[PDB]
């Protein structure tokens, strides 16, 4: 599901960035999360909260996943659709 | 057979999104002016729910209604010749891209929305038999 | 040095976009119109180029945050904008959402930054 | 740079730049590989997984595979689709937007 963060199957963290309109047979489009600290546009990679720590959304790395190695759902970025989407936007459209 | 149940929900979810639209066109001018004088888009979608919309010369495209979500609430969508957006409708209608304004481009969604309502249909008769 | 030519060039190219979205949200209205009457975006996208846009001029302030590339047939021409087929395109691409206060000034500020960099990029490039 | 499809220099034989000109990324680039598109049936949605004829051959955007490729593993530029920009940008934009 759109702007939900899952883990995989296996021993980390992503959100799931495609539309819920839009069927993929097995797949998923993926933004990984990297820790935000190492971070010195912060509009092209926003910072996200989980629990009482920060991501950064890495943007340029986004992915396609089977779904069949999509773990736990560890949170819901819904309330950040905006930000996620104007950062995919500022990719293709460069604004 | 679940197989059919899962394709009827998946129709009615995307036709969902596609009527917002729809009706989004019907009477762009006065979205417009809401949209270009809310001061944020968090704004802009707030007054977008808060207040029904003409369903326009696609009243009779709506129009006995099995094209709605199983999930979706009572408060929302055509109650009384208007149309209620849900915020996730709203918000598809704030990514709206201009070019999405001209004439051939309003009309495939207007017909993928019509393609929607006839599948549904055909899966309600599944569900049926 | 290869550097600052670099930037300039990143600049100057980022501004021409981000120009072409300043004078649009400056004659809505009547691009809306024109939109909304275009049978096709191809169509749309002639007829934004066809005919020139009245300005932003006052921050449209310094003719050096035009691309080298930039044919003498557009831009700023008499007090009128010329669009190129690639700006016109990105008013095409615009997000209703960026029609909001908030949005529309967040435009600005990029585009007013960029005329900022482009101009001490310059001071460096002549010094 | 984008809408030009170049080559790796790999599973893929082809892809394509989707990331726009005025974001720089240096070392990275947002592509679309190209698959042959004999390979797909023609039921599949020319909507989400548009087509496009380059060289000889009718190719397959497989759009699902979107994926981030290093300067470093970029070939030739072997051909322009700019004129097939909009049906790129709803394959795109109908991704993450649905629409």
């Amino acid at each position: 599901m759109q702007f939900k963060v899952y883990t995989y199957k296996r021993e980390r963290l992503f959100v799931d960035v495609q539309s819920d309109i839009i069927d993929t047979p097995g797949r998923r489009m993926v933004i990984p999360l990297a820790s935000a600290r190492l971070l010195s546009s912060r509009e092209l990679y926003p910072v996200v909260h989980i629990g009482d720590e920060s991501w950064r959304m890495m943007t340029t790395d986004m992915a396609s996943v089977p779904v069949s190695v999509i773990g736990e759902e560890v949170a819901d970025l819904s309330h950040r659709e905006n930000d996620i989407k104007n950062a995919i936007n500022l990719m293709f459209w460069g604004i | 057979t679940r197989r059919t149940i899962f394709e009827l929900r998946k129709a009615r979810d995307r036709a969902h999104i596609l009527e917002a639209l729809a009706v989004a066109l019907a009477n762009i001018d006065p979205i417009i002016e809401l949209i270009r004088h809310a001061p944020t888009p968090a704004e802009a979608k707030t007054a977008l729910v808060a207040n029904p919309w003409q369903l326009g010369n696609v009243a009779a495209m709506l129009e006995d209604d099995a094209a709605r979500p199983e999930w979706l609430e009572p408060e929302f969508g055509v109650r009384d010749g208007l149309y209620y957006l849900t915020e996730q409708q709203a918000q598809a209608i704030l990514d709206l891209r201009l070019q999405k304004l001209t004439g051939l481009e309003h009309e495939k969604l207007l017909d993928e929305y019509k393609e929607l309502l006839d599948q549904i249909a055909e899966l309600l008769r599944i569900l049926g038999s």
